[PDB]
């Protein structure tokens, strides 16, 4: 009963690519209390509404949370073939999603800024030619294959980042490429929520 | 019994050559400067109007070392306290001054030190560089929009070049590109933090107690290489109350994986720009399509709009890979490309096909493509008579290749043969420039009829005056060396009788893609040289040289030091068994590559030369820069080619020395090929004992070009030259 | 028809001087190498016995650079690998070899890079300078105490000179001084925090790809000089328990409120010792007398015990002021003054009265004191014959001034006329040096009957050698200027016949204090030029030059670069006017300061040289340090005396280079006279139109005097003089 | 009633040359609970006993304390021509005096340690002859003359310091050097006290 937010409140929220993932399953949410909390720039849903989805009940509640400028909010988009849908963030298409642009106000203390944002905007592979290169889509509910050649927080915008593969891989190089956004007065931050509605087992609703 | 051409009269610069610069405004106007006032002729008419009196900045308070007109009038750009640094690059300040206020804009002015400014290509936009940071101005009274916070001197560089950029990749300090009508800055940033630096003094004037010592980031072979990245910004985007948003276009992923450069820049629509890349290896390199995506506001480069550009037999390009020019859709282009034969021709492509067709071939190169429209592409080429030292405009019919007309070769035959083009706004009309073999000669024509307009210098002036002076004359021709012309020019002494026996110079460069045979018309130290000192001046295009196909540009792939040199000497045996040449008297001379090839020959034991004067030479490869050595060389090490770069060395064959007179010449200040390069050079020729002359010229650079500079060293190298041939 | 004298001959040392050096280890005995053995002979018999096998380190694993017995025949430092530096610095490794375990000492080593070490006076203590600070070991196989922890590279100095102290003060990179028995260790600590960094470019080996940037602190006229404190440890409290304890003597007020330096440390007693301080404008000085308070452990210097000295003429002593020869009991000492009439004598002191008494008089100068006994004092001087170019040992009886003995200039009259001095150790025997006009001769003396023993080194292979071959000959006179004798010595060429007509080669240093003309016995290039090119080689000491009284040394104060300039020129005249010179045929040269002068005389205008040399040279007095500079000149202020440095710079005199032959030559790595002031002569030329000769020396110092260098630079300026004397 | 020795306890002892005064008028000691703080290295006094001076009642206590090395323990006598008798601190010799050595434990942590122990090597005058050095002593009961010129810690051993008289102050220069020695583990201090014994006023007795 009542849905734990808590891990989110505390700590620095990580980079788009490295998007940390709540699960909700068999709880009570207060998500207007959540949305109290920070000031919301943002709100658009795919397949719901914002009022419905405070409402109502689901089997499954997938909360995805990062750090995340308001500058590039034309970029965080289900319509959208920039970096981030490339090589960042998806969410499902088959679920109804929501996705929510925030402010961390100053009265929120516990939540700690990073020294800038961060984006991939490259993830591609070179083949065993040395001419063929193979962008790296991001599939939904997953991170990019370039995560573990990306720093967590990138140092320079354009810096670029390589690895060489073993033959059992595929031969060829792995590569990528970061951006970086200049950090903000308040702390900037993205929410991705994905719902799941059950046949029997909606044991995730609201609660009054 | 006339005068001959002095030594005095090639430092004094008694007999001027006369030139006609424009600047083409619109496509049927263009600007020039007529007893200093600057006027702007109507190309049909001919008519012209005075579009600034000289006398507007007779009150400026500063002398005006250059100016800039904005390409719609409105304004003008003040370029004073000008201060050089390298071939292109400088610092100054500058003031702006309103043409339709007929004021100076006191407010808000380009900061003093400021390192570069260039104007939008349409409007009045700015785009200027001050330290180390791109500013940008809408309208030039306003406040700056600042586009970069990173600059940091010798390390970060926005939108200027380092050192090797400027001079092997770019020819230029700057490094920012504004799309065609100015609504985007593309820019590149290069970071030098891990390239070593060179040092070396500077004295200045006496009044100064210690020297100062200057750094700068420079790669030798082998080397940390400097690192790029480059990024678009909307001027049109601009606002006082955030920073501006530069994006980011990144390096394909064949480039990504190693150490890469950016080598070319190239517009292609308002929404399109084409970006070349080059491997380290220079024998690949790609070029990427970008489009503007106007929903995201970036740019998008899509992977099948590639091209790969890559060779077998040496680097690509000549020095780098050609630019492309787009027809006005931009959904195909037309680039120069090696062929099969090895010639290099104008291939056309689809921006989303792999295979290019070629529209010019044979067994000559195309210099470059000066000019494209709807109906012809115009380009310059050595086609004419098979005389690759030739060079004629022609034009080329798009809906059928074999209607190629040539411009000038039919114009004035005998007296040009070396022609380069200006082009009006949509080449509705062209000024041509004959460079040789006479006088030099500027003509204004339109394109539609090909009909010439009329003649804008003739050098009348300068013809009166050589009418009274023994002039030389040129001889322009080959010799065959295994089935293959090999051209050379010789500067043959007035009075000329083949029969007498005469001391010979030879005039060296003979770096890859050289040309020192061709038709230009020069007064220079050569031609005193024949006409006071009876000398034959000759040089020589052998391996290596430039303009005749990969065969003889490839040959000296991963072995300089050795071809190049080699027919310079057999040059010198040819042209001594052609009967007019003592044989006792050949002498030799060249300044950077030539003074290593120079160097290399005295130290070759051929006993075929008797003196040699090297200025400023390089006399081993890791001593130079890694983008011009590694493109002819590779790396030096062992994995690669180590060997051939200790093969080279001039140290190498100090003992050689012993047989012949030397002069090494060298500038304190040279950041190009670096003192250290003859200071190696003389202390190898002290260690084994032998003899020779120095001189060093304190605070000059590669140029050794200031006025007192200039004459010294040719009035020296003269005594030189005239004491190793037992002259009077 | 006998061989001449060649260049070849020169350059390969063919002809080989020989000569004897000794160390006395007591007051009878010293030793000797003979056939690579270390021999102890005995003064007396003159028995010997052998000390050292030259067999000894023919085992050592590296090649041996030179070697230190400790002072009781204990153990021997060895020095290897070592690496040069300035004129006396360098750093080294070294070893310690036990002579009784006849074994090497493997255990608490001194370290590698070690740049400085010496024995105590007597036993076998060690200090030694590591990193900048000072070190000692009592017994040699035991960890050594740190006497300092603020060493720091260019900035702090604890035990060993700066450039400029090195050079200007202590003419020795050591900045140490052991009390008599070695209880205490007395040293100096100089910081050159605030001192200007000279930097210029190394080259090095081929391999090395970038140069590298030399720094040296090094004040320039004027410049913030390096500060120093003066400090006395004793090494007999050391403990590996606590840290030393350095005890501080200050600098005398006199000194303390403005710029000053430590000119003099000499130990007087076992717990007495004397300092001398010199003021910035180095007219003023003071000696400090200190005890050891064996209650405190400190040092207290009476301000009775204070001895000012200074000049009202010029700078005192000749270029520092004299050393203090103590009495045994340290109650009164011995010092050269110059006197009433500027001319250097002995004088007597008590420590604690202000006034001294004079024991010499005349007009000739005491060049040095040498020894001390209760009974006599010994001294060289060149009383003999009126002489100021000759050497003659006197001693002097300190209970009658009028007892004055010449120990040397009765021996051998004929042969020599220049003699230097090793005394033993309680001034029982001596060893005589006589370095000219004959072959040099090297004898053995008792002081006791002052007998003469024995001779070392006659030189007889020499001159067996010597006659077959036509060698030059030597004239050494004077001339009188305006009622001054002024000497002149000629190198004149075999043959010699008075009636013909030769060229001249004017030799000239004439720095203040500067003696050209001698009856030293010389085997140069001089020798050479006069033996095989029959060129007489002229050299002239006139004003400003030493040992003749202050009037004339005195006579360039604050002017250098006029008078000593000009006589130079009248020598000139002065030599063309006796008969047999070729007045067409006078050429000049100079290194340092005789190429300062050189240049200064080849711009006068005088028309009397037809051509020179510059090798190094001095071109404005504001490039060279502060303590020689500011000797001769004050301060470049105009306060002070910044019109005579401004009237006296080569580059002024450019224009009057049209009317001779110059060479000028400078190596790229002189710390001393930076090729900064050779590279501002030549801009000046270049900037006004005159050609000249130039060749650098890359990585040469001051005295290009690397093997191959040296040959070169002889060689080069043979053919520079054979061509501008029309000679063959 | 009770001496206040507090100002001691708390804060950093200035240099022997910079010597802090505490009088004492009218009042108790107990100066064995004072040395019971310290650890006491050396207690000598003249013309009193450190026995006698803790017994006995004054109508005056002086107490004299400053930072001071035990390694110079030799300078700081009452028979002594040392620097810091010359140029320093000077006891009275018409009055009883004592002379404590003692070190600050780690117990005790008020008192703070300076980064070295200094003191002043000279103190003369250059006579406007610029020939006469005259040194400047430290009469009883007064700071040196040199106290304006020098730190109150000296930067660096051997370090000098100058200074030109106005014609009026006499002409010609005051000039200074000081010395240093490194700082201990534990801080060591110098205490001198003098007593003056009166006729009817001797409110300065211990307490019981
Ligand atoms: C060149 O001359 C032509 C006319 O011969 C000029 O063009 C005309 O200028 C007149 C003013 O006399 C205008 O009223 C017309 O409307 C213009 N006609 C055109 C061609 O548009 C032209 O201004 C002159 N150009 C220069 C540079 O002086
Ligand atoms: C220069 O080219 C740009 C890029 O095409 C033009 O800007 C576009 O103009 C159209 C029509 O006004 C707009 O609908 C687009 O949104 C614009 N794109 C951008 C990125 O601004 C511009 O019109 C041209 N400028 C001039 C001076 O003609
Ligand atoms: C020089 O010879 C003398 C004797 O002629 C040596 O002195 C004596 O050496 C003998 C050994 O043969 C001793 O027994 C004597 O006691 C020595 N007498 C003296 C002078 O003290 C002396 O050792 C020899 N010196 C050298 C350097 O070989
Ligand atoms: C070297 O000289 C020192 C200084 O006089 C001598 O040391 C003194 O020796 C006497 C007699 O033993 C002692 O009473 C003093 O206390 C010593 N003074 C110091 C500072 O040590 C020493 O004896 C001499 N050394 C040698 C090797 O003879
Ligand atoms: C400016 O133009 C006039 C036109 O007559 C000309 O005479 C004058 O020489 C020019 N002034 C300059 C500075 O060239
Ligand atoms: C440029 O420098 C000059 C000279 O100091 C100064 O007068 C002027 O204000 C500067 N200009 C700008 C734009 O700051
Ligand atoms: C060492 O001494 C012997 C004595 O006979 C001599 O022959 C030999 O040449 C010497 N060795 C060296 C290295 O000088
Ligand atoms: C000096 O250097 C050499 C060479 O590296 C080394 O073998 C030796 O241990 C060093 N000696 C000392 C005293 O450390």
């Amino acid at each position: 009963v009542e849905c734990d937010f808590s891990p989110l409140l505390s700590g620095t929220p990580p980079q788009v690519y490295n998007f940390k993932r709540l699960v909700f399953t068999n709880c009570n949410y207060n998500l207007t209390k959540l949305l109290s909390l920070f000031s919301v720039n943002d709100f658009t849903c795919s397949q719901i509404s914002p009022a419905a989805i405070a409402s109502n009940c689901y089997s499954s509640l997938i909360l995805d949370y990062f750090s995340y400028p308001l500058s590039m909010k034309s970029d965080l988009s289900v319509s959208s073939a920039g970096p981030i849908s490339q090589f960042n963030y998806k969410q499902s298409f088959s679920n109804p999603t929501c996705l929510i642009l925030a402010t961390v106000p100053h009265n929120l203390t516990t939540i700690t800024k990073p020294l800038k944002y961060s984006y991939i905007n490259k993830c591609s592979r070179l083949l065993s030619d040395d001419r063929t290169e193979v962008p790296q889509l991001v599939n939904a509910n997953q991170y990019s294959p370039c995560v573990s050649i990306v720093p967590s927080t990138v140092w320079e915008d354009g810096d670029y980042y390589r690895k060489q593969l073993s033959p059992l891989e595929g031969g060829g190089w792995l590569v990528a490429s970061g951006s970086t956004v200049a950090m903000t007065e308040q702390l900037q931050m993205g929410f991705g929520i994905t719902v799941q509605y059950g046949t029997d087992t909606n044991s995730v609703c609201p609660k009054l | 019994s006339r005068k001959t051409y002095t030594l005095t009269d090639y430092l004094k610069n008694t007999y001027r050559l006369k030139l006609y610069s424009l600047r083409w405004i619109s496509d049927h106007e263009y600007l020039y400067k007529q007893e200093n006032n600057i006027l702007v002729f109507n190309a049909e008419y001919g008519n012209s109007s005075v579009f600034l009196e000289n006398s507007t900045f007779d009150e400026f308070g500063h002398s005006i070392n250059d100016y800039s007109i904005s390409p719609d009038g409105q304004f003008i750009l003040l370029e004073y306290n000008y201060v050089k640094q390298w071939r292109h690059s400088y610092t100054a300040s500058y003031d702006i001054y309103d043409l339709n206020k007929r004021q100076l804009i006191t407010e808000e002015r380009i900061p003093n030190n400021t390192q570069w400014v260039t104007w939008s290509p349409v409007g009045h936009k700015l785009a200027y560089v001050w330290n180390n940071d791109i500013y940008v101005k809408i309208e030039p009274n306003l406040p700056s929009y600042r586009i970069t916070w990173t600059g940091k001197e010798d390390i970060i560089y926005n939108g200027i070049t380092d050192w090797v950029y400027e001079e092997e990749v770019f020819s230029a300090y700057s490094a920012l590109w504004w799309s065609p009508n100015g609504t985007f800055l593309a820019y590149a940033q290069f970071n030098d933090t891990e390239v070593p630096l060179i040092e070396y003094s500077f004295y200045s004037d006496e009044s100064l107690q210690y020297p100062k010592t200057v750094r700068v980031p420079y790669p030798k072979a082998g080397a940390v290489n400097p690192t790029v990245k480059f990024f678009v910004v909307n001027t049109d985007s601009l606002s006082s109350v955030t920073n501006a948003t530069s994006i980011q276009i990144t390096a394909p992923a064949s480039m990504l994986i190693g150490d890469h450069y950016l080598c070319d820049v190239t517009w292609a629509t308002q929404e399109r720009i084409s970006l070349q890349w080059l491997r380290r290896i220079q024998n690949y390199s790609v070029m990427d399509i970008c489009d503007y995506d106007e929903s995201s506001g970036r740019w998008n480069c899509l992977v099948a709009r590639q091209h790969i550009e890559m060779s077998t037999t040496g680097w690509v390009g000549r020095f780098r890979p050609s630019e492309p020019h787009f027809t006005l859709d931009g959904n195909s282009f037309y680039k120069i490309i090696s062929n099969e034969e090895g010639y290099r021709h104008i291939c056309y492509f689809q921006i989303d096909k792999k295979d290019c067709t070629f529209i010019t071939k044979g067994t000559w190169e195309v210099i470059g493509i000066e000019a494209l429209t709807s109906d012809y592409l115009y380009y310059i080429s050595n086609e004419y008579k098979g005389m690759p030292g030739g060079r004629n405009l022609y034009k080329i019919q798009l809906s059928d290749y074999t209607k190629v007309t040539c411009l000038s070769c039919e114009l004035n035959p005998e007296r040009c043969q070396y022609y380069s083009v200006s082009f009006s706004k949509e080449a509705k009309y062209y000024q041509l420039r004959c460079s040789g073999p006479g006088l030099p000669l500027y003509t204004l024509h339109s394109s539609v009829n090909d009909k010439g307009l009329r003649v804008l210098e003739d050098n009348s002036a300068l013809d009166k005056m050589l009418q009274n002076v023994q002039m030389p004359s040129k001889k322009l021709d080959f010799i065959i060396l295994n089935e293959t012309k090999f051209w050379y020019q010789m500067i043959l002494p007035p009075h000329f009788d083949k029969s007498k026996k005469y001391p010979l110079l030879l005039d060296v460069y003979a770096g890859p893609c050289s040309q020192k045979a061709d038709t230009v018309f020069r007064l220079n130290w050569a031609t005193y040289l024949a006409s006071t000192e009876n000398i034959i001046v000759a040089s020589f295009d052998g391996r290596g040289s430039g303009y005749q196909g990969d065969k003889i540009m490839h040959a000296i792939n991963r072995r300089l030091g050795t071809f190049e040199v080699e027919d310079q000497i057999e040059a010198a045996r040819q042209f001594s068994k052609m009967g007019f040449v003592d044989n006792k008297r050949i002498a030799i001379w060249g300044w950077s590559y030539g003074g290593y090839v120079t160097s290399m020959v005295l130290g070759s034991g051929s006993g075929v030369f008797k003196c040699g004067i090297a200025v400023a030479p390089v006399s081993r490869w890791e001593y130079y820069d890694s983008v011009y050595t590694e493109r002819y060389m590779g790396l030096p090490t062992p994995e690669d080619n180590l060997d051939h770069y200790r093969n080279s060395t001039v140290m190498s064959r100090a003992e050689n020395f012993k047989q012949v007179e030397y002069l090494l010449i060298h500038g304190t200040a040279d950041d190009n090929v670096h003192f250290q390069q003859s200071a190696q050079i003389s202390k190898a020729l002290v260690d084994v004992g032998v003899d020779f002359q120095a001189m060093w010229y304190t605070d000059e650079d590669h140029g050794i070009a200031s006025s007192t500079a200039h004459q010294h060293i040719y009035t020296h190298m003269s005594h030189f030259i005239k004491q190793c041939f037992s002259l009077p």
